Formats: structure tokens, C-alpha cells, sequence
């Protein structure tokens, strides 16, 4: 169990992963929009 | 009628300056192109290149 709450621990991380991916998206766009 | 016939005074004498110096003003004016706008467009000509092989290719 002290394990599994480690791997949850982190699953969280790949939360900001997607977030952090979806504005790098928003900003590639934004790089062809401008140019 | 009267605008085909409105052309009629003889094709004017040239001088090579003048020419010359019209299409250099359309020599170097600027890079000022919008990249979505030429993407969309070349997106354009790949869909009808697209759509006409398909088309008389019948495959």
C-alpha cells in the first residue's frame, strides 16, 4: 500500500503533464497564427 | 462599340528607362507574407489536387 500511494503520488504529476501540454499546444498555434 | 473603337491613336512610342524603371518598382518590396494564409491556401491546392486524381483515376 505504501507503494501504491507513491504511484498515486505521481499520477497527479501527469495531470500537470496534460496541462502543461495542452498550453504548449495553444502556444504552437499561436506560433503559426503570428507567422 | 465606342470603347473598341476608343482605342484608336496609334501604339505610343517607348523609352527604355521608363519600363525599366516600373518593374523595378517591382523589384525588392518587402517580405510581408501571412504564413496561415499561404498554409490555407496550400492546404486548398492539395485538396483539389487531391480530389481530381481521385476522381478520373476512379481508384
Amino acid at each position: 500500500e505504501t507503494k501504491v500511494d507513491r504511484i498515486l503520488s505521481s499520477q497527479s504529476l501527469i495531470q500537470t503533464i496534460k496541462n502543461d501540454i495542452v498550453g504548449l499546444k495553444a502556444g504552437m498555434a499561436t506560433l503559426e497564427g503570428m507567422i | 462599340e465606342l470603347l473598341c473603337i476608343m482605342r484608336l491613336w496609334g501604339h505610343p512610342m517607348l523609352t527604355a528607362s521608363q519600363a525599366a524603371g516600373k518593374v523595378r518598382e517591382s523589384m525588392c518590396a518587402g517580405k510581408v507574407l501571412d504564413f496561415p494564409t499561404i498554409m490555407k491556401t496550400l492546404a486548398f491546392f492539395h485538396t483539389i489536387l487531391i480530389n481530381g486524381y481521385r476522381r478520373k483515376h476512379h481508384g
